[PDB]
Parts: structure tokens; C-alpha cells; sequence
């Protein structure tokens, strides 16, 4: 839903960069002039739940169902500067400035797990990409209008 | 003398609308505006388009346009009901006065203006 975006997000503003050269994933945007490095939030990694939440609100009354979830987004770069993308984010990524804009953003944060500089074969070329792994953890919501009980009658019998 | 197939293209021709998307984004949210032109070309079937396998079967018909007007991959040509991407197999005869390209359908409703 969103947390693929919130991941860009993050990844948006902590290497100050740029937002027409982070593109998403497997969607379809040409990768024109192999130097500008791209970065690209890949979310093919299945994303396995770990629970479901069900909250109960008494005034406002409505009630709030929760799922908390994980997946391992990686991150490829791209272009002449892959290399550099690649450390200069493994390693802010646990410093002040990431953990300090990724206020708001529903999305939990984990260490950097493990990079390859794993190359694309560009058709008798090879263009610089790396790939950085790191599990992500968010939870997404809704919110439904149910209704509670004020009171209960009933009815009790013996022998 | 380059030789310029050109003229030996105008007899097949065929009124078709060329786009392009030139995508817009701000905060990482999509939007598409759109440039599209009235451009000659000719159209033939590319791939006699079949019926795949999947969880659902799917189709996309294949056309591969001539046209006297270049033709960037990120395009898409309409001449029917469907444009389509102009994905594969195409070829710039640029200097010889034509260039070829084979067609994908979008099965996404055609990008009149968004």
C-alpha cells in the first residue's frame, strides 16, 4: 500500500536525493544513461504478517483493526556512483539523520543486513548495481464504524 | 546517396495518434501527463497474438508500426481501440528515412489526457 513509498521516503531524504531518480521496483521505467544513479526500492520480497491486532475505541466509537508485518525490501543502485550510494546509505543508515526523518513514516527501520555488488548484464556491458538488504517492519491499518453494547437483558432459570 | 525507403512507405500508410508520457511526481506520487500527435505510419501484425497461460489467460495483440517520424521506445500508438507500447523488436532506419517498431497493447484504457 504505502509502505513501499515510506521506504522511499526515507531513502529520499536521507541521502538528500533526488526524487525523479528513485524509482520504485519491477514496474516499468527505462533506466536511460546507465551513470545516473538510480535507486530502486525493491519490494519483490514476500512480506510475511506477525500478527493481527483489533483495538476498540468507546466515544468516537469505532474500532481499529491492526496487522503488523515485515518484508525484506532490498535496495539496488545504480549508475557510475553505485558504490558510493551504496556505503554512504549502509552506513547513515543508524545514524541521527535517518533516525531522526523517519518521523511519521509507519514503518520501523532495521540494520542493514548484508550488500552484493551483483551487476546487470547490459547486453555485452556490465553497469554498476548494488544490492543492499535490510528487513522492514510496519503494521497497516483500518478503521471500521461497528457499535458497542450499553446495556444486556436477560433471563435466568434453575431447578 | 542514402537510399530512403520513404516513398515506398507512403502507399501503406495509415492515420494512427503517437504519445508519450512524460510522468510527473512530487512526494513519490504518480501523475502522467500526455503528448500525443497525429503521425503517419503503417501497421502489419507483429506477433500472431495468442492466448497465454496463467492464473487468468491473457492476451495482447501485437502490431509493428513504419513510420517516417521517430519513434522512442516510451511511446504508445493507437490506430484501433488500444494503443500500444513500443516495446520490441523495433529498428531506426532513421537515416535511411523510416523506422520500425512491434507493439504491445496496453490492456489499460488509452491515455486520452489524464
Amino acid at each position: 500500500s504505502q509502505s513501499i513509498i515510506n521506504v522511499a521516503r526515507y531513502i529520499r531524504d536521507l541521502l538528500d536525493y533526488d526524487e525523479n531518480l528513485i524509482q520504485f521496483d519491477r514496474k516499468n521505467t527505462q533506466q536511460s544513461d546507465t551513470v545516473t544513479g538510480y535507486i530502486v526500492v525493491n519490494g519483490s520480497g514476500v512480506q510475511n504478517v506477525l500478527s493481527h491486532g483489533s483495538s476498540y475505541d468507546g466515544d468516537a466509537e469505532i474500532m481499529e483493526y491492526s496487522k503488523s508485518e515485515s518484508r525484506l525490501i532490498t535496495l539496488e543502485f545504480y549508475g557510475s556512483d553505485a558504490y558510493e550510494n551504496a556505503e554512504l546509505f549502509s552506513l547513515l543508515n543508524q545514524s541521527q539523520k535517518a533516525k531522526e526523518v523517519s518521523r511519521g513514516l509507519g514503518l520501523t527501520i532495521y540494520n542493514v543486513s548484508q550488500a552484493t555488488d551483483v551487476k546487470q548484464l547490459l547486453g555485452y556491458q556490465y553497469g554498476n548495481r548494488v544490492h543492499v538488504d535490510f528487513n522492514i517492519q510496519y503494521c497497516p491499518s483500518v478503521y471500521v464504524e461497528t457499535l458497542r453494547v450499553d446495556a444486556s437483558e436477560f433471563e435466568i432459570l434453575v431447578d | 546517396m542514402l537510399p530512403n525507403m520513404r516513398s515506398a512507405l507512403k502507399m501503406f500508410e495509415q492515420s494512427v495518434l503517437l504519445k508519450s508520457v512524460e510522468t510527473i511526481r512530487v512526494d513519490f506520487v504518480d501523475d502522467i501527463i500526455i503528448t500525443a500527435t497525429p503521425i503517419r505510419a503503417v501497421v502489419q501484425v507483429a506477433d500472431k497474438k495468442k492466448l497465454n497461460l496463467d492464473s487468468l489467460d491473457w492476451s495482447k495483440q501485437y502490431i509493428w508500426v513504419h513510420s517516417g517520424s521517430k519513434m522512442e521506445i516510451g511511446q504508445f500508438i493507437e490506430w484501433h481501440g488500444k494503443d500500444f507500447k513500443l516495446v520490441a523488436a523495433g529498428d531506426d532506419y532513421s537515416d535511411y528515412g523510416y523506422n520500425a517498431w512491434y507493439g504491445e497493447e496496453t490492456l489499460k484504457p488509452v491515455l486520452v489526457s489524464s
